[PDB]
């Protein structure tokens, strides 16, 4: 169905699944060749450049939440805090 | 004494439930018309003797101005016990009937030992006028003062398709309730009305919970 930007529900912060599965989901990514948008300090370790994307919050990607019903709402990687 | 000065003094309680019931249901009554000690009770609903005179406590009530604003067709209860032992299928006509007429909605009727399978199939008979049956026994002791028994709620239609889109719930979706649970009948429930459950909680203080009908 879709919800707005706004009238947004869920948890401002990012879920330690999502974390989880978003580190792991861009290393799988990197460690294919695909572009790493942080300069490598020297890293070479795809979960470890991940790690590095992450808290420059420089990664691409969209955690979809779908609700119970079906209805879904999009946070990006940039917006999401990250606590932990 | 004998035994007799007992068997009144169960009426008795088994009377005061029924009136805190149908306050709690949402009708008028006062705090000084339940708290009616055992004293003032015997010289009123007795005759010579000592003894109990039941077609002589049967009684009306109506809506508080508050029941109004949540709920308003909710039309007037009637109640009434009765000094036969053994109820039969022919009485009832004469209850059936002076409700049929007066033109209420709510019938509450008090057996004592039981009533003839003859004549409970015929409540469901005379829509849309509702009627309950209850038993002495099982209304001397208000079961909504157990201290496990938390308090219930009902929910005005408009409260209710309010919880529904609040929780994006279907209606099946929702914790329910038997239409003969206990405190089901304390209220009155219809299958569909639902029921806000306000218990206390070691986890936090209180915790809101809801029970649909079936």
């Amino acid at each position: 169905k879709a919800i707005p930007k706004d009238q947004r529900a869920t948890t401002p912060y990012m879920t330690k699944y999502e974390r989880a599965r978003i580190l792991g989901t861009r290393a799988l990514q990197i460690s294919m060749n695909a572009p790493v948008f942080v300069d490598l300090e020297g890293e070479t370790d795809p979960l470890r450049i991940a790690m590095k994307e992450l808290a420059e919050k420089k990664i691409p990607l969209v955690i979809r939440r779908y609700l119970p019903d079906g209805s879904f709402e999009d946070w990006s990687v940039e917006e999401l805090i990250v606590d932990l | 004494d004998q035994e007799n000065e007992r068997n009144i003094s169960r009426l008795w309680r088994a009377f005061r439930t029924v009136k805190e019931m149908v306050k709690d249901r949402g009708y008028f009554i006062t705090q000084e018309e339940v708290e009616l000690p055992l004293e003032d009770f015997k010289a009123k609903y007795c005759d010579s003797m000592g003894r109990p005179q039941r077609k002589m406590m049967s009684f009306q009530a109506n809506p508080t101005e508050e029941s109004i604003s949540k709920f308003p067709d909710m039309g007037s209860l009637w109640v009434e016990f009765c000094d036969e032992p053994s109820v039969g299928v022919k009485t009832m006509k004469t209850f059936v009937i002076h409700i049929q007429e007066k033109n209420f909605q709510t019938g509450i009727f008090v057996y004592q030992n039981n009533i003839t399978p003859s004549a409970m199939k015929l409540v469901p008979s005379i829509p849309p006028a509702t009627i309950e049956t209850f038993n002495e026994a099982a209304l001397v002791v208000n079961i909504t003062h157990h201290e496990l028994v938390p308090k219930h709620i009902r929910l005005s239609s408009d409260e209710k398709r309010e919880l529904l889109k609040r929780y994006r719930l279907k209606e099946s979706q929702l914790p329910r309730i038997q239409r003969a649970d206990p405190v089901a009948l304390y209220l009155g429930l219809k299958r569909g009305e639902v029921v806000k459950i306000i218990r206390k909680s070691e986890t936090s203080g209180r915790y809101a919970s809801y029970r649909i009908c079936m």
